[PDB]
């Protein structure tokens, strides 16, 4: 976990790689063609820096930072647009957000899941509801 | 009589985990993982049993606790007859709207560790967060104490508390009556015993249980995976750069073969385990929805179902990975005995009560209801005329007053 | 299935996934050795897949068991536990055979269009308080009734709908009404 150096006397902690699971968020396939990436459990604060020539892992970063860069709970998402709505969940994501492919022309968003319809049920100390059919 | 307030605390999910084999297995070689890929497929099916594993859990809580369609609220001025459910009610002076017994529930179960779960494992974080899960449990609260069982049928359909509480002691079996001329004291009662849980859970250490041994079995599972990484399984050491740049490839990857199998061996056991205390854990998620909805959405007539007593109606309370039920039922109190008959000889017409029995102190009979002292007069509504006084076994004389009789035999004359 | 048949053809170590190659191109204290990495690797594959079936039989055991419950307390009765055969007040059930399953058509009421009231937990009459034997008390603004709790079909209160117990200076929320006596309007007339 840490380690003196052994020329200048100080402590240094040790921390790991970042590293993690890519997943890729789509609609069907007779639908559209265009997808999301989500990066799990990182702040992409360092995933842009770790765009390099030809050093990470997966060949593929083309996408980079090219807006729609969002960031969760549950990770970094790329290509997917945060709005201040809340739908029934399409495709689940984590911590409370999900994902659609809907409108605005047509594209896939991210929002926080509504949980039902508001009600407010008129209770009264001398009223009641019956009902009739 | 007396009321009582019990507590029932069911764990409902676990943590959600990931773990990439190859890097467990393989700490980041080339010609490691290529021995790796001789053996076949062992790797996708753990990951598959991991995946399933996680949306089960995700099932588990969206199962028990989203079964309203609409969320409910409170109305901003709270009477309810006397009945005070400040302690129940989530409150909006705390950033979270969570209720005091809520709060508690979230302190009391304690959730460098994390630093060391870095050699390919990954903790993912739940589809619902405590807040929504928060929401659900008030909108469940609101919808039953502002409209009784309606809520879960159909439409909501409001009434009084205390007309709710004379319907809950028309179903246990005992006239609705009792309920008004005692309501003040009944109120009190359970504005007592709503108390009590709040110290009931605090002074006992151990009263959380269940929460707190799902999250010890996860964290002890997941540091034996780490801690089994060091060990050597038959070779001159654990370290894979030290054997790789200590000797030559041919003797190297058949001696790496045997740390190769026992971290595999170790991946094995780690998810096997993890999948039948999975079974365990949805089984009592799927016990917990059942009593949401039998014994929060209506009243349960199966004994000991919710709680001890005879059920009136229930609350729900959210905890970490789990949710912890208050039944609040009806238990008899101070009891007289008495003389009982199984009929009345009249006319040599032998008379049967329509509800209750037949109570004698030693002077006089009166038919009484069957969970409540309140003795009235034998008359011919309270009683039905069924053959001769010469086939029942125990039939006593008595006299079965007509109040039909009387005023003719008066007005008439 | 498909996972185990395809394990068959890896190596696990050896010169060759297939078994009459390594026969037919080594003597046997050479044989035996590569054999045996064959050997412990099918093995474990059989043991992984024999675990699996074990867990899923338990799984498929306990549904099959809700399915039996559901088919003795649904299909064979009417059950009055909540949300159990389906969502609403239970009124009948009907099975249907599927592939390796059973599909339940449950049949239930939903309560449609409701009507708002006031309402009196007591009646006020003579210094006796009247309460309902079955239904609640109703008022649409006017007139006060006497209807069953889960549909509306309003009645006049009498001594036939309600009971009495004690007075009225007990019961928070009691009413002043009027309760008929049924005998009395007709004692009333014929004798005089
Ligand atoms: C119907 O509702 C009102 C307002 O909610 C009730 O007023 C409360 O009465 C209790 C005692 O019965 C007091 O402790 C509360 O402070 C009152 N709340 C207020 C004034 O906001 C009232 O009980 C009911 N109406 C009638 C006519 O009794
Ligand atoms: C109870 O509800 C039913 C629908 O479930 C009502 O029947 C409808 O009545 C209207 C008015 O006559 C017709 O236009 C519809 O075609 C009927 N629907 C069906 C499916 O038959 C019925 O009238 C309701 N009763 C009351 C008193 O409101
Ligand atoms: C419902 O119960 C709570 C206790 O949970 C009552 O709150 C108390 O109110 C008194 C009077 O203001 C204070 O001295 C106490 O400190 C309060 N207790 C807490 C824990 O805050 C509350 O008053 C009750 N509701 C009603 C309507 O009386
Ligand atoms: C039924 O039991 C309750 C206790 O649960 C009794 O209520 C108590 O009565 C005594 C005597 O008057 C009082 O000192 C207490 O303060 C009462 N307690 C409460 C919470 O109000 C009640 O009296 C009993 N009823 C009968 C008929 O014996
Ligand atoms: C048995 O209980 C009943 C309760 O009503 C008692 O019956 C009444 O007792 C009083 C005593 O003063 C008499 O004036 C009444 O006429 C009785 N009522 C009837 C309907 O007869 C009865 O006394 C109790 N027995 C004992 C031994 O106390
Ligand atoms: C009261 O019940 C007793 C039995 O416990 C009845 O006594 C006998 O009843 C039989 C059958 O009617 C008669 O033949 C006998 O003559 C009765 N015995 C006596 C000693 O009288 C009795 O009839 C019942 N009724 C009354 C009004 O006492
Ligand atoms: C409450 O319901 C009663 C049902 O009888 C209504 O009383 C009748 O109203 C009709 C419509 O005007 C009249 O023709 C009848 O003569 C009334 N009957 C009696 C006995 O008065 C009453 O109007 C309803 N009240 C409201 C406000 O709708
Ligand atoms: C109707 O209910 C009212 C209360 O809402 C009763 O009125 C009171 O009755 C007592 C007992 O007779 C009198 O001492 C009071 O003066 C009455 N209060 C008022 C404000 O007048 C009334 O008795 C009930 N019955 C009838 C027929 O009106």
């Amino acid at each position: 976990d840490a380690v003196r150096d052994p020329q200048t006397l100080e402590i240094l902690d040790i921390t790991p790689c970042s590293f993690g699971g890519v997943s890729v968020i789509t609609p069907g396939t007779n639908t559209s063609n265009q997808v999301a990436v989500l990066y799990q459990g990182v702040n992409c604060t360092e995933v842009s820096v770790a765009i390099h020539a030809d050093q990470l892992t997966p060949t593929w970063r083309v996408y980079s930072t090219g807006s729609n860069v969002f960031q969760t709970r549950a990770g970094c998402l790329i290509g997917a647009e945060y709005v201040n709505n809340s739908y029934e969940c399409d495709i689940p994501i984590g911590a409370g957000i999900c994902a659609s492919y809907q409108t605005q022309s047509q594209s896939i968003i991210a929002y926080t899941m509504s949980l039902g319809a508001e009600n407010s049920v008129a209770y009264s100390n001398n009223s009641i509801a019956i009902p009739t059919n | 009589f007396t009321i009582s307030v019990t507590t029932e605390i069911l764990p409902v999910s676990m943590t959600k985990t990931s773990v990439d084999c190859t890097m467990y297995i393989c700490g980041d070689s080339t010609e490691c993982s290529n021995l790796l890929l001789q053996y076949g497929s062992f790797c996708t099916q753990l990951k598959r049993a991991l995946t399933g594993i996680a949306v089960e859990q995700d099932k588990n809580t969206q199962e028990v606790f989203a079964q309203v369609k609409q969320i409910y609220k409170t109305p901003p001025i709270k009477y309810f007859g006397g009945f005070n459910f400040s302690q129940i009610l989530p409150d909006p002076s705390k950033p979270s709207k969570r209720s005091p017994i809520e709060d508690l529930l979230f302190n009391k179960v304690t959730l460098l560790i994390c630093a060391q779960k870095f050699n390919g494992l990954t903790v993912l974080p739940p589809l619902l967060t405590d807040e929504m899960i928060a929401q659900y449990t008030s909108a469940l609260l609101a919808g039953t104490i502002t409209s009784g069982w309606t809520f879960g049928a159909g439409p909501a359909l409001q009434i009084p508390f205390p007309m709710q509480m004379a319907y809950r002691f028309n179903g246990i079996g005992v006239t609705q009556n009792v309920l008004y001329e005692n309501q003040k004291l009944i109120a009190n009662q359970f504005n007592s015993a709503i108390g009590k849980i709040q110290d009931s859970l605090f002074s006992t250490p151990s009263a959380l249980g269940k929460l707190q041994d799902v999250v010890n079995h996860n964290a002890q599972a997941l540091n034996t995976l780490v801690k089994q990484l060091s060990s050597k399984f038959g070779a001159i050491s654990s370290v894979l750069n030290d054997i790789l740049s200590r000797l030559d490839p041919p003797e190297a990857e058949v001696q790496i073969d045997r740390l190769i199998t026992g971290r595999l061996q170790s991946l094995q056991t780690y998810v096997t385990q993890q999948l039948i205390r999975a079974a365990e854990i949805r089984a009592s998620a799927n016990l917990a929805a059942t009593k949401m909805s039998e014994c929060v959405l209506g009243q349960s007539k199966r004994v000991d179902f919710c709680g001890k007593g005879y059920h009136l109606m229930s609350f729900p309370q959210s905890a970490p990975h789990g949710v912890v039920f208050l039944h609040v039922t009806y238990v008899p109190a101070q009891e007289k005995n008495f003389t009982t008959a199984p009929a009345i000889c009249h006319d040599g017409k032998a008379h049967f009560p329509r509800e209750g029995v037949f109570v004698s102190n030693g002077t006089h009979w009166f038919v009484t209801q069957r969970n409540f002292y309140e003795p009235q007069i034998i008359t011919t509504d309270n009683t039905f005329v069924s053959g001769n006084c010469d086939v029942v076994i125990g039939i006593v004389n008595n006299t079965v007053y007509d109040p039909l009789q009387l005023e003719l035999d008066s007005f008439k004359e």
